[PDB]
């Protein structure tokens, strides 16, 4: 299982963070 | 109906601009409180609008010399109060007028002796109004 | 009935006429933006209730037609998310809803016509982009008609005012003449 | 046919795909699943001089701090920035 999915978290939060990191660059 | 023929040059140099801006404001004034998303151009007409309107308010028993009138009308017309909260303008003018009468009589005389607001007078009025505005709005 | 009463109504419906016209114009610009944004939203779209509309009324049968979550402040007040419609919807809006978790929305046809994991957020987004395009068109439409109805009422009331105005003068004069004769 | 879009832009109406996982697409994508991406961009628009600043800033919050799943969000931001 992926690290982010242990305490939390959804793939929706994954994509939300990744999308914002692209915009900020 | 006598109109401009009855005015001095000092008043005639500011009364025209004021008349036009208030006329343009009256067309838009009905939805001054019903236009949070309307464009900047009509937002500016409204902003200049109830500023000039506040400058037409006046207390009783202290009628003003023509040079004192144009110095306040010029300040609104040339845009120096557009960032000042509407509700504060009447109390601003009282303080401003007391200040110029007491300290800048030389300036008020220049608008009277020369019968208009020159570039020199314009520069001096800019310094006094802008710095005075920041102290008053605190 | 009486001149003072009509005077107040006339000032009221005159203000409404102006506001309704300005509201039509804001909605026309908001729809123009929405229809442009709907084009790439539909191609993206191709690939529990709970109810999608908005916070703002004056758009005809947008809220009533679609009417425990509901996106839009009208949804819960008639039957929960606030602050929708005023700013155009984003995928971030869809994510917020999906994270807090059929689909009932108004599908855009034309200016007059509308009808009622990761892909979960895609479906919510699709419904959002369609809904606002429909809502902005419908508000533009309804406000255009309201401003027209206000216009016709202003005319009708002004005519009633002036007939009453004339009748009052005539009646007063007839009483004066009768007393003098 | 091949369709490639973000929620806002359409690029296409062999395809190298990163698995989604932040990375390059050759016909930069953020995430998602026709190729669907939350943010899909050039390549001309990305900087990249500021992504290094973004990577270092994300690696600064990592040595925080601390509380789990916070944290997991910081690591995701590090993965997106490294790509």
């Amino acid at each position: 299982v992926a690290y982010w999915r242990q305490a939390g978290l959804s793939y929706i939060r994954y994509s939300q963070i990744c999308a914002k990191a692209v915009r900020d660059a | 109906r006598v109109g401009s023929a009855a005015q001095t040059r000092a008043m005639k140099q500011v009364a025209g601009t004021m008349k036009l801006e208030l006329a343009q404001y009256r067309e838009v004034a009905a939805f001054a409180q019903f236009g949070s998303d309307l464009d900047a151009a009509t937002q500016q007409l409204l902003s200049r609008g109830v500023r000039l309107t506040e400058l037409l308010k006046q207390g009783q028993y202290s009628p003003m010399a023509i040079e004192e009138q144009v110095a306040v009308i010029y300040a609104g017309v040339r845009g120096y109060l557009d960032k000042l909260e509407p509700s504060k303008i009447t109390k601003f003018e009282n303080a401003f007028l007391s200040h110029v009468i007491s300290q800048h009589q030389a300036l008020l005389s220049k608008i009277r002796t020369d019968g208009k607001i020159s570039e020199e007078s314009d520069a001096k009025l800019k310094e006094i109004v802008t710095n005075f505005l920041a102290g008053f709005e605190a | 009935a009486t001149l003072k009463d009509i005077t107040r109504r006339l000032k009221s419906i005159k203000n409404i006429q102006k506001i309704t016209k300005s509201m039509k114009m804001v909605a026309a610009a908001k729809y123009a933006r929405a229809e442009r944004e709907l084009k790439p939203a539909r191609v993206y779209g191709v690939g529990l209730i709970i109810g999608v509309s908005s916070d703002r009324g004056l758009c005809g049968a947008i809220h009533s037609s679609v009417a425990i979550i509901g996106v839009g402040d009208k949804i819960r007040s008639i039957l929960t998310f606030k602050e929708v419609g005023r700013r155009p919807p984003t995928f971030g809006d869809a994510s917020v809803i999906a994270l807090e978790l059929s689909i009932i929305f108004n599908r855009f046809r034309s200016v007059i016509s509308y009808k009622t994991e990761y892909s979960l957020a895609n479906i919510i987004y699709y419904s959002l982009k369609e809904s606002t395009t429909s809502e902005q068109s419908a508000r533009m439409t309804a406000m255009d008609n309201a401003s027209k109805n206000a216009s016709e009422m202003i005319d009708k009331l002004t005519l009633t005012f002036n007939r009453t105005r004339q009748a009052v003068i005539t009646k007063e004069l007839i009483e004066i003449i009768s007393g003098a004769a | 046919s091949f369709t490639f879009a973000s929620p806002t832009q359409v690029f296409f109406n062999q395809v190298d795909v990163p698995t989604l996982r932040p990375g390059l697409v050759v016909v930069f994508v953020s995430s998602g699943s026709q190729l669907l991406a939350e943010e899909a961009v050039t390549l001309d628009m990305l900087d990249l001089g500021a992504a290094k600043a973004n990577l270092e800033k994300a690696q600064s919050e990592l040595l925080g701090a601390a509380d789990e799943a916070t944290r997991a969000e910081i690591q995701i931001r590090i993965e997106a920035n490294e790509a």
